[PDB]
């Protein structure tokens, strides 16, 4: 799973949560998978309302992660301070 | 560029701080001085003595030379800094000079000092402005103003201080350009501005006069009522 | 770059001095006519009350004998920089015996005035017009807070300076007797700067080179208001 | 001092009482409720929806047409399938409802009908039958100018250079293109107007539009400047597009100051200056702009963006000075002309006595002349009416 | 408080209850008061107390409510809420630590914080549809507190709270053991004696 | 598989970008920075993907992005712009990210290189970064010859002086020379402009003469 | 409609008569009302937009009777106009009556948005008046010659060919009158008064300020005879701020022709404001509020007292004299404090004691420096 | 050290809710904190390392 972090944006209410949502869902779905969202300052800059609250969403399924997943994630940007402090938490 | 200086100029190119220092001098009571025939009188109002506060030791005169007198309207530390300075200048130019002192010098004197004072970075102003009378303008009478931005002009009769807007216009208003016969008729003319700008209380009209031969007068408050007791029946003819 | 004189522009102009110059902009106006008969300066008082003496505004006055000058801007600092050109007039004439050029008292007051940045203050905000004769010619200079100078013919300086210096411009001739110039200059800052002429706002001073004597005008002002 | 009590308030609420208080408290009263009374009885107010005048209107025609007609649904159209170019089948995009394949009524023809198109709809087999005039934007189609301002070039004083070059670009090439085309010349596109404020840029503007014949404009720094992103620029889109439906036209940008303002990154604005980008390649980039003439006014000529002062998109830059004295003598005239004046008044003679004065000094002195004289309530102005005045503005700046 | 409570009943009650004497009088009731003390001293108490009793509807925002991080949004923010009071029949505007918008602004962004401060002290000068509306304000050691809000034809009065003494001391404490249940034996006065300087 | 043009306002990038347009026989698309920026949440992002999905589906493809200052500035600006951002960065992974992309040539042309990208002013994406600069005086006399070819000049018109006379003149600027040649000869109603009419062009377009430094400060 | 004006103020039998004159012709009205076709338009009209109708916008009109209309969920519909339907009542944006069933265009109602400047019109200026304010003779004349007398009286000016005086600004010290004259004269001449209180036009969003100020001027061109009174001009007046400055300035100076709309602004501190915000082509009437003097003083007290009751020993000029050092709005906050102290001793009849523990205080609560 | 480590243990042996909140991320994010926590009735507020604003007052300059 290759993803450009500005695709997942959408101008519907919440539709981006929902996208996110699905992704892992497919995720999950379709093990052993790798997620790779790319420019994550995208959706992951320091806290424009739906990417916020869609960055709430991206949290809670990152957190969802049971150990016996075989799901994996890379993020890649080229401005990490940008990004939020969320992420960095361990 | 903002002001946020002395030694700064906004685009428009006015020092501000002046302005701030001649708005301090603003804040500060009345101060009425005038010259007459051959007399220069003077009456500071706003005494407010508040019981413990024995009005004399404040000093609301001051007499700086074997015969010159004025305080300074502002804030009054450096009134006397600058009482402080005209001590020695007019007593070390009687002593070093041929001739003793002459006003138009010791004005130019504290002009200079506080445009000295304010010429520099770290260094504030005297926002202090003042009214100086002097008897050896050749034997006549003659008064002067003297403003933070260490300037110096004269006046036949000139007000500064909480009146300045008020008085000065009184005396646009009737200051006679007959030259004041009966030396106190212009005495009751400027006790008249000195009471009635503050509330004519009859309490703070402190008061000197000089007939620019003499030395330093004083009137007390009975004698400087006297004065009062005739403008209120000269206001009086109304009837 | 707000700070001083010592900071410079990305167009290496001085954001300190130029302020200078608009504080000259703020100060009264002031007039000044180079003439083969005479040299003459003129200033506006702004006289705020009458009840002041209008002598007492020094925005003319005398250096010397042969040199006059007249001033706009705070004017505060512009008394300091006659006071310059007076002691510096009585010590180079005591010394020497020669008189004293006015382009070199212009210099002199020059010389002062580059003394905020360049030793070890800020720019004295005034601009200044010297009238002054010599063994050598009569000549009008003026004078400007950045420290340059300049010589002129029909010079102007303060608030207005724009349309009375057009008008002055256009009056001007190189052969004009000073008669026809001060009735001009007179008229033009009638018209433009303030009002009819009266003792108490106006001030002229002319000087001549066979007369170090009376280089003011004073109390004879009548004709002229009766024939302007 | 013990608070107001209860016995004392009302023994204080009375006896200083009056002896009609009472009476009179009762009589407010009770006109106060009958007025609720006759607001119910006489109930509530008709509210009206606009029946014109009786005789004007119905006819049968009227439900005729009510009950015969289709009341169409509007569409976007778009991707003419044309897969035979036999049966077209174009796809619509009816907006916040549906999108849907369909074909052409027996009316409409296929040259008729394009790509977007903006097509009208049937209610119920979506049918295609009506080309509709293309989306223009409420805001940029009120921006058109409509009334022609009354003022005119002979108006406008002292500007005669100024109003020539000016008029060489706006006005000579749509009036006679003949002298440019058989000499071989193209026109200059873009005039930029740039002086002290009130010393007649917009004066002329509305000339311009009094004259003009081809479509004027008007844009102002608020019009473009909206809250949104990139809606500025949508704006902007418009409105070159709405000039390019014109037969030739004229575009005003009023303040253009208001959006000009050149790049700046390490501090900005932004969305200002990209509003500002899509007015810039819209007057000059990709695609021709057409006979799209353009006219700005500013009082900040060196605050604009280089690339906007550049020619091809201010070919011309005419500078507004304050009159002389001839401009002042002329202006005076011009606002003289039409005000109640004694006949021999020496315009000259308070012309040269005007300082640096824009014309809008001008017109505010002979306003207040009108003024002095009205208050005095003579029906003529004087000269000693015109120097108080003079006086009265010049002291006014003066402060 | 009785000293305190007694001259806030006057002040804002009296209006409110019987607006007729204000009309015989002819004077315009006053508008509000401010209230200054060290913190928890019962300001917000008293307050609430107040517009209880007078029965009129009790609105609050803290001056650090107000602030905001935009422009133009301490205006509105003030605006909307006289709006709402308005909107809501008789009532009381209570805002605590107003002092928090109210302070040194000479000194010198800080654009917005006297955009805000103006807007109010023009909500309130112009005594806009003040038919029984009355604001309340609040600060903490009042010195801070500008005079902008209090010249005269402006917010009328002030009332000051003091740490409570002996007597308020035996108060509050009463008060605040009236639901815990406490045991013979207990000497509360000395413990009143032994916290002195309490700030309630 | 990527060229950015720059130089300061008149050099003629967006004139290179027409001619290539003209003589090439491709699709074509043209675009400024403001169109693609818009107004709703995800839609811009949308705009770029869907443009270089045609540019895929018309193979034979030219996208000529102007005024990449719009959209192209530092990611950390001054914040709401973030929308920019994202479709900047939607931009930025569809010219060099995951999937290549082939057959599409992309064009672009901003005046403020320096306010651009980091990223976007990279290697992989913008291989080639071609300068425009200020005419040189032959290309100065070679513009007013070409912009003069149908006017009927004058037999004799020194345009080596005009490039001497021109200095700091852009390509734009010297078009305007042209045209305001053509305008001053209108004035005086000759059937062919000349040299003298060149010459008052030149002091129409050049400046505003600057001011009095000498009493600057 | 409101009822009339009663002006005896103390309570006689004037008063009384006066208000049962008005009880009178009240109960005659109600009389008249209790004591108590076009059927043919009707069915004709009324029953082509047969109940119920549906509100939509109108957006455009292609053809004489055909326009597109959209409705609350954004669908667009191209549907005819019947003839009834007044043409020039009908804009883009315009709130448009339709058939529930073929969305036929059946009426305008009138607009009922753009709610901000919808309550901004204020309507209730009737509670100042010339007779309320007292001293401001001067100015009275300056504002009745500016933005008065054009509007009641526009004869003058047109056969003189004056174009009149369409923008004013007033300063001084707070409380002096200034918003007082402000109401006096929307009150005076009856066109509709428009107020805005300077930063309330600064708005968070960039749109908001320049749009704010458009909508202001557009509403007081529709309502035509209109005033804007622009009080506190100071805080946008001394980019985006100064872009808000330029689309006022525009407004008021600038292309199309504004018309009818007068404007009045207020300042504290008029030598601080833009030089380009007192455009001396468009600002021609500067207005100073000079605090009152002993004249003016008398008349404030005498208007603010005099709805008081008093008792025999008020000395008033004693009252006054002082140094001019308060303003009118000290003054009503001396009225209101001395009735105050009254009320305290149970006084319901103010005396002169009163009065000067009134002013005493109020005099204490200004300055606070030392030296 | 554990401080947030048994407040996350006690969050889940309760029957409360967990809303977490560091110093180091104005005054309306405290009130919608607080506002949030309100709709859970047994819902707990942490603030982690909070001292840096609850840092020592005195007269702020900025
Ligand atoms: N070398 C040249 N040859 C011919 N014409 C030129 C040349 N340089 C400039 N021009 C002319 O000057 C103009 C150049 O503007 P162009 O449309 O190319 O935009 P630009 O200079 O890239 O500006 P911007 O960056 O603002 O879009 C054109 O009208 C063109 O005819
Ligand atoms: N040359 C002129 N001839 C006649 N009237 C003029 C002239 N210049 C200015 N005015 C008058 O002064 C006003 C100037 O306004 P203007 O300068 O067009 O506004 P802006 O500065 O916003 O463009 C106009 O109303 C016009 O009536
Ligand atoms: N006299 C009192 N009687 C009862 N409770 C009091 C008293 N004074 C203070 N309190 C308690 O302390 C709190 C004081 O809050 P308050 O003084 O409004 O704080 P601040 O000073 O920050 O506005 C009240 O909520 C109340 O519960
Ligand atoms: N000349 C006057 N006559 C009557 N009342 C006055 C006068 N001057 C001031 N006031 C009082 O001051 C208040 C109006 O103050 P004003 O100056 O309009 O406020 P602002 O300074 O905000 O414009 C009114 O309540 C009025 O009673
Ligand atoms: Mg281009």
């Amino acid at each position: 799973l290759k993803v450009v972090s500005s695709s997942i944006v959408d101008k519907y209410i919440g539709e981006s949560a929902r996208l996110i949502r699905e992704m892992f869902n497919y995720a999950r779905d379709h093990q052993p998978c790798i997620i790779f969202m790319d420019e994550i300052d995208a959706i992951g800059g320091r806290r424009d309302r739906e990417i916020q609250r869609t960055l709430m969403e991206l949290l809670n399924q990152m957190d969802g992660f049971d150990t016996l997943h075989r799901v994996k994630m890379i993020m890649a940007t080229n401005r990490p301070d940008t990004l939020d402090p969320a992420l960095l938490r361990p | 560029s903002y002001d946020r200086a002395i030694t700064v100029f906004s685009p428009d190119g006015h020092l501000f701080q002046v302005e701030y220092a001649q708005e301090a001098v603003k804040k500060g009571s009345t101060a009425v001085g005038v010259r007459g025939r051959d007399i220069v009188v003077l009456g500071v109002e706003k005494k407010s003595v508040a019981k413990l506060q024995d009005e004399r030791t404040v000093r609301k005169i001051c007499a700086l030379d074997d015969n010159v007198c004025m305080a300074f309207a502002g804030l009054t530390a450096d009134a006397r800094i600058v009482i402080n300075r005209a001590r020695v200048e007019c007593q070390s130019h009687r002593l070093t000079v041929e001739d003793p002192v002459t006003v138009e010098y010791i004005t130019r004197y504290i002009a200079s000092l506080k445009q000295r004072y304010t010429q520099s970075n770290g260094r504030r102003p005297f926002g202090i402005s003042a009214l100086i009378v002097g008897f050896d303008f050749d034997g006549t009478p003659r008064l002067y103003q003297t403003d933070p931005s260490g300037t110096y002009h004269a006046w036949k009769a000139n007000a500064i201080g909480r009146g300045a807007k008020s008085v000065r216009e009184f005396l646009e208003k009737n200051y006679t350009d007959e030259a004041i016969e009966t030396d106190d008729l212009t005495i009751k003319l400027v006790i008249k501005a000195l009471l009635e700008v503050v509330q004519s209380g009859g309490k703070n009209i402190e008061l000197a006069v000089m007939r620019r031969d003499q030395s330093l007068k004083i009137l007390n408050p009975e004698e400087i009522e006297k004065y009062v007791a005739e403008i209120e029946k000269e206001k009086e003819e109304n009837e | 770059y707000d700070r001083g004189v010592n900071t410079f522009s990305p167009e290496g102009r001085l954001f300190q001095v130029e302020y200078a110059i608009e504080a000259i902009k703020l100060g009264s106006t002031a007039i000044g006519i180079q003439t083969s008969e005479g040299v003459c300066l003129a200033v506006e008082k702004r006289i705020t009350s009458p009840l002041m003496e209008p002598s007492s505004i020094e925005k003319i006055v005398e250096i010397d004998a042969h040199i006059g000058c007249a001033m706009s801007g705070l004017i505060a600092d512009a008394k300091t920089l006659i006071d310059k050109a007076r002691v510096e007039t009585q010590n180079h004439w005591f010394t020497y015996n020669e008189t004293m050029t006015v382009e070199s008292v212009t210099q002199a007051v020059s010389n002062l005035a580059l003394q905020f940045g360049e030793e070890d203050s800020r720019p004295f905000g005034v601009a200044l017009l010297f009238g002054g004769v010599d063994e050598k010619g009569p000549q009008l200079f003026h004078m400007d807070p950045s420290g340059t100078f300049v010589q002129c013919d029909a010079r102007a300086i303060g608030s207005a300076s724009e349309g009375a210096q057009s008008s002055l411009q256009e009056v001007y001739h190189k052969s004009m007797t000073l008669k026809e110039a001060i009735k001009s200059s007179l008229i033009i800052l009638k018209q433009v700067m303030e009002e009819k002429l009266n003792a108490t706002n106006i001030e002229l001073a002319t000087v001549q080179p066979g007369q170090n004597f009376h280089m003011f005008t004073k109390e004879e002002l009548e004709e002229v208001i009766k024939d302007i | 001092i013990r608070a107001l009590d209860e016995g004392d308030i009302a023994l204080l609420k009375t006896y200083g009482q009056s002896t009609y208080s009472r009476q009179i408290k009762q009589v407010e009263d009770d006109i106060q409720q009958l007025l609720k009374k006759i607001n119910e009885l006489t109930g509530i107010k008709e509210s009206d929806t606009g029946l014109a005048p009786p005789a004007l209107w119905d006819l049968a025609a009227d439900k005729q047409t009510l009950q015969s007609e289709q009341p169409l649904q509007v569409a976007r159209c778009t991707k003419i399938i044309n897969a035979d170019s036999e049966d077209p089948k174009y796809i619509i995009n009816v907006k916040q409802f549906a999108k849907f394949v369909v074909d052409l009524s027996d009316q409409v023809a296929p040259t008729d009908i394009e790509e977007g198109m903006r097509v009208g709809v049937d209610r119920n087999k979506y049918q295609i039958h009506i080309p509709l005039p293309p989306k223009i934007d409420p805001t940029v189609t009120m921006m058109q100018v409509e009334e022609k301002p009354d003022v005119t070039y002979s108006d406008v004083g002292g500007c005669k250079e100024q109003i020539e070059k000016l008029r060489e670009v706006v006005e000579t090439p749509l009036l006679h293109p003949e002298r440019f085309v058989n000499l071989g010349i193209e026109p200059p596109k873009g005039v930029l107007l740039f002086g002290p404020p009130g010393t007649g840029k917009t004066l002329c503007a509305r000339a311009v539009a009094n004259r003009t014949d081809a479509c004027f404009i008007r844009v102002i720094g608020s019009e473009l400047v909206q809250k949104y992103v990139g809606e500025g620029a949508r704006m902007v889109r418009e409105l070159f597009e709405m000039a390019r439906t014109k037969k030739a036209c004229l575009i005003f940008f009023d303040e253009i100051d208001a959006i000009g303002g050149a790049r700046f990154d390490d501090g900005g604005d932004n969305e200002v200056q990209r509003t500002m980008l899509e007015l810039i390649n819209q007057l000059d980039g990709f695609d021709p702009r057409g006979n799209i003439k353009v006219l700005m006014a500013t009082n900040r000529p060196d605050t604009l963006d280089p690339a906007l002062m550049r020619p091809g998109r201010l070919d011309r830059k005419i500078e507004f000075s304050l009159p002389d004295l001839e401009g002042r003598t002329h202006i005076f005239k011009i606002h003289a002309r039409s005000m109640s004046v004694e006949r021999d008044i020496r315009f000259e003679l308070l012309a040269r006595l005007c300082p640096n004065s824009t014309g809008a000094e001008i017109r505010s002195v002979c306003t207040e002349a009108g003024m002095f004289a009205i208050r005095a309530r003579r029906k003529i102005a004087t000269e000693k009416d015109f120097l108080e005045a003079v006086n009265k503005v010049i002291k006014s700046y003066a402060k | 408080l009785d000293k305190q409570i007694k001259e806030i009943k006057e002040v804002i009650e009296l209006p409110v209850k019987h607006p007729e004497l204000f009309e015989a009088l002819g004077i315009a009731q006053p508008k509000g008061v401010l209230l200054y003390g060290p913190p928890g001293t019962g300001k917000t108490l008293l307050a609430r107390a107040v517009a209880h009793h007078t029965d009129c509807t009790f609105i609050r925002v803290s001056g650090s409510e107000l602030v905001q991080k935009f422009i133009g949004e301490g205006a509105r923010m003030v605006r909307e809420l006289f709006v709402m009071a308005r909107e809501h029949a008789p009532s009381i505007i209570f805002m605590d630590e107003i002092d928090s918008i109210g302070s040194s602004r000479l000194e010198g962004g800080d654009s917005e914080v006297q955009r805000t401060m103006l807007e109010l002290l023009n909500q309130l000068d112009g005594f806009e549809a003040t038919k029984n509306i009355k604001v309340i304000m609040a600060t903490n050691r009042i010195d801070i507190l500008d005079s902008a809000l209090l010249r005269p034809g402006r917010i009328d009065r002030k009332i000051e709270f003091p740490p409570p003494n002996e007597e308020a001391r035996l108060d509050i404490l009463k008060i605040h053991s009236r639901k815990m249940n406490l045991t013979r034996g207990i000497n509360l006065r000395k413990i009143a004696e032994l916290m002195p300087g309490a700030s309630g | 598989k990527g060229v950015l043009m720059y130089g300061p306002p008149g050099t003629g990038k967006t004139l290179l970008a027409r001619a290539c347009a003209a003589q090439t026989k491709a699709t074509f698309l043209k675009l400024a920075g403001p169109q693609l920026v818009q107004m709703f949440i995800g839609d811009g992002a949308k705009l770029v993907r869907d443009a270089f999905a045609l540019a895929k589906e018309k193979a034979p493809s030219i996208i000529f992005i102007d005024e990449l200052d719009a959209i192209g500035t530092k990611r950390f600006d001054s914040a709401g712009d973030r929308e920019v951002q994202r479709t900047m960065l939607e931009l930025l992974n569809q010219l060099d990210g995951f999937q290549p992309n082939t057959q599409v040539k992309v064009i672009a042309a901003t005046n403020r290189v320096d306010i651009l990208d980091p990223a976007l002013l990279r290697s992989g994406r913008l291989d080639r970064k071609i300068e425009f600069p200020m005419p040189n005086e032959e290309a100065r006399a070679r513009i007013m010859q070409i912009h003069s070819r149908k006017m009927n000049v004058s037999p004799d018109v020194n345009y080596e002086e005009l490039a001497r006379c021109t200095d700091d003149f852009n390509g734009a600027q010297c078009k305007a020379v042209c045209v305001e040649a053509g305008m001053i000869a209108l004035r005086r109603g000759a059937t062919e402009l000349t040299h003298e009419d060149y010459m008052e062009g030149i002091l129409e377009v050049q400046a505003k003469k600057k001011a009095n430094l000498q009493y600057y400060a | 409609s409101k009822l009339p004006l009663v002006t005896p103020h103390t309570q006689c039998r004037l008063k009384l008569l006066k208000l049962e004159r008005i009880k009178d012709y009240l109960l005659m009205e109600e009389e008249f009302i209790r004591n108590q076709k076009q059927e043919e338009e009707r069915s004709k009209v009324d029953d082509l937009r047969g109940t119920p109708m549906s509100v939509g916008t109108l957006e455009e009109i292609i053809d004489d009777n055909h326009a597109i209309v959209s409705t609350s969920v954004g669908s667009e519909h191209y549907v005819s106009i019947l003839s009834f339907v007044d043409k020039d009542l009908l804009e883009p944006g315009c709130s448009v009556l339709l058939n529930h069933k073929v969305h036929a265009v059946i009426g305008v109602l009138m607009d009922d948005t753009d709610p901000l400047v919808t309550v901004m019109k204020v309507e209730k200026a009737p509670q100042e008046t010339y007779a309320d304010i007292g001293g401001l003779d001067n100015q009275i004349q300056e504002i009745k010659e500016s933005v008065e007398l054009p509007l009641t009286h526009p004869e003058y000016y047109e056969e003189m060919g004056i174009k009149p005086p369409k923008g004013v600004i007033l300063y001084g010290p707070p409380g002096t009158g200034k918003t007082l004259l402000a109401k006096a004269v929307a009150n005076q001449t009856s066109a509709t008064f428009l107020r805005v209180v300077g930063s309330e036009l600064i708005q968070k969003y960039l749109g908001d300020g320049p749009k704010l100020v458009r909508e202001l001027f557009r509403v007081a061109e529709e309502h035509a005879p209109s005033i804007v009174f622009i009080d506190e001009i100071d805080a946008i007046g001394t980019r985006e701020i100064q872009r808000t400055m330029l689309e006022l300035l525009n407004q008021l100076d600038g292309f199309d022709s504004r018309g009818d709309v007068k404007v009045i602004m207020a300042t504290n501190r008029i030598e601080t404001l833009d030089p380009a915000l007192i455009r001396p082509g468009r600002i021609d009437r500067k207005i100073e509020f000079p605090l009152p003097d002993e004249k003016t003083k008398k008349r404030i007290f005498q208007i603010h007292t005099s709805r008081m009751t008093l008792a025999d020993d008020v000395t008033l000029d004693d009252l006054i004299m002082a140094k001019d050092d308060l303003s009118g709005a000290d003054i009503k906050a001396i009225c209101t404090e001395a009735g105050l102290m009254a009320l305290r001793e149970r006084r319901m009849k103010v005396t002169n004691e009163d009065f000067k523990k009134s002013k005493e205080n109020v005099l204490y609560k200004k300055q606070e420096g030392t030296p | 050290c554990g401080k947030t480590m048994l407040a996350k243990a006690v969050a889940h042996h309760t029957t409360a809710a967990f809303i977490r909140v560091v110093g180091s991320e104005g005054p309306r994010m405290v009130r919608d904190v607080f506002r949030l926590a309100k709709e859970n009735a047994p819902a707990i507020i942490f603030i982690d390392e909070i001292d840096a604003i609850a840092t020592k007052r005195f007269d702020a300059q900025t």
